[PDB]
RNA sequence: GGGAUCGAAGAUGAUCAGAUACCGUCGUAGUCUUAACCAUAAACUAUGCCGACUAGGGAUCGGGUGGUGUUUUUAAUGACCCACUCGGCACCUUACGAGAAAUCAAAGUCUUUGGGUUCUGGGGGGAGUAUGGUCGCAAGGCUGAAACUUAAAGGAAUUGAC
C-alpha cells in the first residue's frame, strides 16, 4: 500500500472523495484566452464538450482528451454519471430496470463532443439469482398470516421493495440520510434479496 | 403393486374434475375400462376418447364436459341377488329418479336399470351420478 | 392450464423428456459405420457399447467403453447409419 | 321440475359458468359478468349489442381468469392469435 | 327511507319487482328495507338468549314457509337490542331452497331434491329426501329451521357436539343452502345469460 | 407552500404548471439520429409482425 | 372479426420500442409465459408486442360498452402513474383515485368516498391490491396493466407491457384513451392521427 | 489383558456468606480390548409398509446428454459456465382441500363414506401390581388380571387480577 502519515493526510482525505490529487489520470492527449484547472471529472466532462480549455495543473498543458468511468443500463444501453457516493443506484431512471447499472470506461473529446463506452468483447453474463418464489398479496395463505390486529406498526408485515416509486422506498432513502447525520455528530439497509435467495438459511 | 387398474382409472377423472380441466390421460387401458367409458358415454356423462397403441396395454384420453359429479369403484366385487338391487341404489345414489349402479353379468356390462328390464344379475362394478 | 392439447404435443417439448415419459416410448441411441485408418472394412457400432470392439482385419481398437457413449478412438472415422 | 301436468315449478333456473359449466350460487360474489361491444362496419361502437361471458369466483379466485378468457374470445372472433392450444 | 345504495334506488321506483332477480344475478344487498318490500310475508323466531359477562346474545330465524330463509346472530346491551339488531341481520342473509319430489311428481313438491351435509365447528348435519306424510324427522332447534323454510317431509341424521347450539343451526343453515349448488340432469340445458337490470335502468339508479 | 392549506394562488399556479408539453416529443427519434437502437431478438420480432422500421442493432453476445 | 384497419400500423410501432415498452425485465411468473417472444442472452425478456395490441384494443371494446362513462374508475397508487390517470379521466368521463385508496371504499357506505363502480382499471395488480380484493367482495371485474412478474389472482383481462418506466406507463393510457374516444363518436377517423402528444401524460418531476 | 485421563462407592477439608448456596483433595468398580451373556431408551419425524393422482420455482449431492462456451495446452482429459433429465437430504410459494385448533405435499383425493395388507385403543385410579408360564448366572425381560374406588382426568387456543 502507500503509509499515510500526518504531512499526507489532507491529500489522502480528498482521495477518498474521489478527486485527482494528482493531475493527468487518465489524460489521453482566442488563443488560450482562459483556461481551467480542476481536478473533478464532473466538472472536466462538461468543460470538453462544451469546448472549454482545461490545464493540467500539474504540468502547464492543455487536456484535449481524457478517460474515466460513468454508469451504462445493459437493458437500454443510455448513459448516467457516476454518482459522487461512487457506486450505482438501485433503479435505472429511464426504463425501470432493476440492478442493471453498470460501471463502463468512457473517453470524451473536445475536437468530436462525443461520448464513446469501452466494452469488453469477451463478457460472460452471470444470471444467477433472478428468478424466486415470492409471495402473493391475495393468496388465502397471505391473508391468514396477515392476522386479526389490523395492521401492525411494528413489523410491518414487511413488503418488498420492487418499484422505485413504492412510497415503502421514500421513506427509506430519507431515513438513510437521517441516521448518517444524527451518527456522524454524535460520534463527534438493503433491497432486493441478492443472488443467493434460492440457497436455504438455517 | 397395482391391485386394481379400474380403481386408478376412475381417480383420476374425479380428480380432473375437481380442478376444472377439459381433458384427463389415464394408463394403462384394458377391456373393462373400455366398456365402463362406453356406459357413461351413452347418458351423456363425458365427451369422445381416444385409445393410443404401444404394445404394452396402451393409453387413453378422454375429454370431459363438466356434468359429472362422482364416479367410483366398489371392492371387493360382492355377488348380488335381484332382489338385493334395490338396497344398493337406496344407499349409493343420491336420489330416486337419477344416477346409476353398474353390474358384470353374464349378459354383459349394463347399468342396473337395464338389468331389470332383461331381468338378470351378477356383481357390481361401480356406480356413476 | 384447464385446456391442452393431450394427443398432439409440440416436437420442441417432446424431444426434452425423458424417453420412458414420451407418449409413446422409444429408444435414442443408434448405430454407425466405422473405417479405422489402415483398412478399407468398414464395421457396424453401437453408439452405447460396452465392449472394447477391435477391427475384424486386427487387434487395432475402435472405442472404449465410458459410463455412457463410447469413445471413439483417434484416427478413426464415421458416418452414423 | 315440471309437475304431472307439465307446469314449470322451479323459483329461478341459475346461470352457469361458461368456462366450467359450474352453477352460479346466489351469493358467489365473487363472480362477475362481462359484456364486449359489438362493433359497426364503419368502426364504431354499436349501442345495447354485446358480447356476453359469465365466470365463477372459484376460477377467478385459482387465477385462471385470463387465460380462460383469451379462449373464448378467439373462438369467436374477438381475437387473432392470443391463444394457442398446443 | 331514502335509498343510498344503487339497487335500493331501483327497488323503492318500482323498476324490480320480485327477488327472483337478485338472485339471479348474485346482486349483493346492503339495506334491509329492500327484503322488507319485496317479501312482506317474512316472519320471524327467537331461538335462545343467554346473559353473558353483563350482555345478552340472541340467535334468531327468519323465513317465510314458502323457499326462503335466513339466519343472523348479535350480541347487545340490552334484550330488547339484541333481538332488534338480531333480526336485521337474518334478513341480510336470506337465501333461496331448492325442493322437490321423492317419488312420481304428482301435485307440488314436497321435499328436497338430493341428499344435502353440511358442516361447522365438529357438527355436521344430513338431509335426506322422505317420503309423504313423514314430517319433520329432528331435534327441536333443527325442526324450526326446516319449517320457515317451508319443507314438508325430510330425514335427517347428525354427528359432533350437537349440544353446541350455534354451530348445530350454521350447520344445517350451510345444508339447505347446498341445494342450489348440486347439478342434475333436468338442468343441462343451455341458457342465453340475461341482462343486468343495473345496466337497463342505468339512469334510473344513478344519483 | 405547506400540508393542509391550499389557497386560489396555488389552484390558479397548478393547472397551469401541469399543462405543461414540451415543443418536440421525447418519443421522437429525431433525438436518437433517427434510428432506434435495439437488440438482435427485438428485430426478429418485427420481422415476425411484417412492418418495415428504422432498426439499428446492437449484438449484445 | 374487427376489420383490417384495426391492425397495428408501423407509426403505432415506433412509439412502443421508443418508449422501451417491449423490456420485460425479470422474475417470469409460470403464468404469462405466452406474451412472452424470446429471451436475450443476458437474461431480459421480450414481450410480444403484437399481443399487446390485440389485448388492448379489446380493453377499449369492454370500456365502450359502460351505459354511461363516470361508473368506470380508474386507480393508481404509485405516483408515476398519477398525472397520467388524471388525464384519462378528463378526457374520458371515467372517475379517477389518485393516492391513499382508503379501505372501505366499495364495501362501507356511510363513508365520504363511498363509490358504486361498474368496471375498475388498475396500473398495477401488486400496489394496488387493496382496491382489487375490495372489487371480489361485490361482483367487479378488472382490467390490469401486468408486468411479467405480476400476480394474476381476480384479473380478468391482463394487458402485457413494462410496467416501471416513466414513458411505458404514460403511453399505454395514452393509447386507451385514443381508442375509447375513436371506437366512439369523439375522433371521426382512424387514418388521421391525434392533436394531443404523448408527452401530456408523463411525469414531470421537479 | 491393559490401566494415561475422568470417576457411582468410600475416606477426608469448610460450615462462613443468599447471584456467584454447592464447593476442595485423594480414589475402588468402571471408562479401552479379547471370548461369552443381557435385549432395555424421549430406541422421536412423538407420524406402519406397497401403489396411483392433485404443484410450481431454483439451490445443493450422485449419474447421463447437448453447447459455434471459458481456462489448463498447440489435442483428449480435468476444473468452471448455460440448457435438459433420472434419483436423494431439504427449502420457498400455492389450498380445489383437511382439521378442535396449533398447523398439514399429506395429516389431501371421507356422510358425494370401498386401491392391497399388518399392529394397537375403548373414562380416571387400583397397576405394569398379584398369580401362572417362559427366557436369564444374576440384575431382570416377555405375557398379564379382579375385588374395590371415583365425576371427572385430558387437548388446543383467548383475555388478563393482587
Ligand atoms: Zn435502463
Amino acid at each position: 500500500g502507500d503509509w499515510i502519515t500526518p504531512e499526507n493526510l489532507t491529500e489522502a482525505i480528498i482521495k477518498d472523495s474521489g478527486e485527482d490529487t494528482t493531475g493527468s489520470l487518465g489524460v489521453e492527449a482566442p488563443e488560450n484566452q482562459v483556461a481551467l484547472a480542476t481536478g473533478d471529472f464532473a466538472v472536466q466532462n462538461v468543460a470538453l464538450q462544451m469546448n472549454l480549455n482545461l490545464m493540467n495543473f500539474m504540468s502547464g498543458l492543455k487536456i484535449k482528451r481524457i478517460r474515466n468511468y460513468m454508469l451504462r443500463c445493459h437493458a437500454c444501453f443510455k448513459i448516467f454519471p457516476l454518482p459522487k457516493d461512487g457506486k450505482p443506484k438501485h433503479f435505472c431512471a429511464s426504463c425501470g430496470g432493476q440492478g442493471t447499472l453498470l460501471r463502463c470506461a468512457v473517453s470524451v473529446d473536445s475536437r468530436t463532443g462525443n461520448v464513446t463506452p469501452h466494452l469488453k468483447s469477451n463478457f460472460q453474463w452471470n444470471n444467477r439469482g433472478n428468478r424466486y418464489s415470492v409471495a402473493s398479496p391475495l393468496s388465502k395463505n397471505s391473508q391468514k398470516r396477515y392476522g386479526k390486529k389490523g395492521h401492525v406498526h411494528s413489523k410491518p408485515q414487511e413488503n418488498v421493495i420492487l418499484r422505485e416509486d413504492q412510497k415503502e422506498y421514500e421513506k427509506v432513502i430519507k431515513q438513510e440520510e437521517w441516521t448518517r447525520r444524527h451518527n456522524e455528530k454524535i460520534l463527534n439497509v438493503r433491497i432486493g434479496k441478492g443472488r443467493y435467495v434460492n440457497s436455504s438459511k438455517r | 403393486t397395482r391391485s386394481s387398474v379400474l380403481a386408478d382409472a376412475l381417480n383420476a377423472i374425479n380428480n380432473a374434475e375437481k380442478t376444472g380441466k377439459r381433458q384427463v390421460l389415464i394408463r394403462p387401458s384394458s377391456k373393462v375400462i373400455i366398456k365402463f367409458l362406453q356406459v357413461m358415454q351413452k347418458h351423456g356423462y363425458i365427451g369422445e376418447f381416444e385409445y393410443i397403441d404401444d404394445h404394452r396395454s396402451g393409453k387413453i384420453v378422454v375429454q370431459l364436459n363438466g356434468r359429472l359429479n362422482k364416479c367410483g369403484v366398489i371392492s371387493p366385487r360382492f355377488n348380488v341377488k335381484i332382489g338385493d338391487i334395490e338396497k344398493w341404489t337406496a344407499n349409493l345414489l343420491p336420489a330416486r329418479q337419477f344416477g346409476y349402479v353398474i353390474l358384470t353379468t353374464s349378459a354383459g356390462i349394463m347399468d342396473h336399470e337395464e338389468a331389470r328390464r332383461k331381468h338378470v344379475s351378477g356383481k357390481i362394478l361401480g356406480f356413476v351420478y | 392450464v384447464l385446456v391442452q392439447d393431450l394427443l398432439h404435443p409440440t416436437a420442441a417439448s417432446e424431444a426434452r423428456k425423458h424417453k420412458l415419459k414420451t407418449l409413446v416410448q422409444g429408444p435414442r441411441s443408434y448405430f454407425l459405420d466405422v473405417k479405422c485408418p489402415g483398412c478399407l472394412n468398414i464395421t457396424t457400432v453401437f453408439s452405447h457399447a460396452q465392449t472394447a470392439v477391435t477391427c475384424e482385419s486386427c487387434s487395432t481398437i475402435l472405442c472404449t467403453p465410458t459410463g455412457g457413449k463410447a469413445k471413439l478412438s483417434e484416427g478413426t472415422s464415421f458416418r452414423r447409419k | 321440475m315440471e309437475n304431472d301436468k307439465g307446469q314449470l315449478v322451479e323459483l329461478y333456473v341459475p346461470r352457469k359458468c361458461s368456462a366450467t359449466n359450474r352453477i352460479i350460487k346466489a351469493d358467489d360474489h365473487a363472480s362477475v359478468q362481462i359484456n364486449v361491444a359489438k362493433v359497426d362496419e364503419e368502426g364504431r361502437a354499436i349501442p345495447g349489442e354485446y358480447v356476453t361471458y359469465a365466470l365463477s369466483g372459484y376460477v377467478r379466485s385459482r387465477g385462471e381468469s385470463d387465460d380462460s378468457l383469451n379462449r373464448l374470445a378467439q373462438n369467436d372472433g374477438l381475437l387473432k392469435n392470443v391463444w394457442s392450444y398446443s | 327511507w331514502v335509498p343510498v345504495t344503487k339497487l335500493g334506488r331501483l327497488v323503492k321506483a318500482g323498476k324490480i319487482t320480485t327477488i327472483e332477480e337478485i338472485f339471479l344475478h348474485s346482486l349483493p344487498v346492503k339495506e334491509f328495507q329492500i327484503i322488507d318490500t319485496l317479501l312482506p310475508g317474512l316472519q320471524d323466531e327467537v331461538m335462545n338468549i343467554k346473559p353473558v359477562q353483563t350482555r345478552f346474545k340472541a340467535v334468531v330465524v327468519v323465513g317465510d314457509s314458502n323457499g326462503h330463509v335466513g339466519l343472523g346472530i348479535k350480541t347487545a346491551k340490552e334484550v330488547a337490542g339484541a333481538i332488534r339488531a338480531g333480526i336485521i341481520i337474518a334478513k341480510l342473509s336470506v337465501i333461496p331452497i331448492r325442493r322437490g319430489y321423492w317419488g312420481t311428481n304428482l301435485g307440488q313438491p314436497h321435499s328436497l331434491a338430493t341428499k344435502t351435509t353440511g358442516k361447522c365447528g365438529s357438527v355436521t348435519v344430513r338431509l335426506i329426501p322422505a317420503p309423504r306424510g313423514s314430517g319433520i324427522v329432528a331435534s327441536p332447534a333443527v325442526k324450526k329451521l326446516l319449517q320457515l323454510a317451508g319443507v314438508e317431509d325430510v330425514y335427517t341424521q347428525s354427528n359432533g357436539k350437537t349440544r353446541t347450539l350455534e354451530n348445530t343451526l350454521k350447520a344445517a343453515f350451510v345444508a339447505i343452502g347446498n341445494t342450489y349448488g348440486f347439478l342434475t340432469p333436468n338442468l343441462w340445458a343451455e341458457q342465453p345469460l340475461p341482462v343486468s337490470p343495473l345496466d337497463i335502468y342505468s339512469d334510473e339508479a344513478s344519483a | 407552500p405547506v400540508r393542509g392549506i391550499s389557497f386560489k394562488l396555488q389552484e390558479e399556479e397548478r393547472e397551469r404548471k401541469d399543462q405543461y408539453v414540451p415543443e418536440v416529443s421525447a418519443l421522437d427519434l429525431s433525438r436518437s439520429n433517427g434510428v432506434l437502437n435495439v437488440d438482435n431478438q427485438t428485430s426478429d420480432l418485427v420481422k415476425s409482425l411484417g412492418l418495415k422500421l428504422p432498426l439499428s442493432v446492437i449484438n449484445v453476445s | 372479426s374487427l376489420p383490417a384497419t384495426f391492425d397495428l400500423t408501423p407509426e403505432d410501432a415506433q412509439l412502443l420500442l421508443a418508449a422501451n415498452t417491449h423490456l420485460g425485465a425479470r422474475n417470469v411468473q409460470v403464468h404469462q409465459e405466452p406474451y412472452v417472444f424470446n429471451a436475450r442472452p443476458d437474461g431480459v425478456h421480450v414481450i410480444n408486442v403484437g399481443k399487446t395490441w390485440e389485448k388492448l384494443v379489446l380493453a377499449a371494446r369492454i370500456i365502450a360498452a359502460i351505459p354511461n362513462p363516470e361508473d368506470v374508475v380508474a386507480i393508481s397508487s404509485r405516483t408515476f402513474g398519477q398525472r397520467a390517470v388524471l388525464k384519462f379521466a378528463a378526457h374520458t368521463g371515467a372517475t379517477p383515485i389518485a393516492g391513499r385508496f382508503t379501505p372501505g371504499s366499495f364495501t362501507n357506505y356511510i363513508t365520504r368516498s363511498f363509490k358504486e363502480p361498474r368496471l375498475v382499471i388498475v396500473t398495477d395488480p401488486r400496489s394496488d391490491a387493496q382496491a382489487i380484493k375490495e372489487a371480489s367482495y361485490v361482483n367487479i371485474p378488472v382490467i390490469a396493466l401486468t408486468d411479467l412478474d405480476s400476480p394474476s389472482e381476480f384479473v380478468d383481462v391482463a394487458i402485457p407491457c413494462n410496467n416501471r418506466g416513466k414513458h411505458s406507463i404514460g403511453l399505454i393510457w395514452y393509447l386507451l384513451a385514443r381508442e375509447v374516444l375513436r371506437l366512439r363518436g369523439a375522433l371521426v377517423d382512424r387514418t388521421q392521427p391525434w392533436s394531443i402528444m404523448p408527452d401530456l401524460y408523463f411525469y414531470r418531476d421537479p
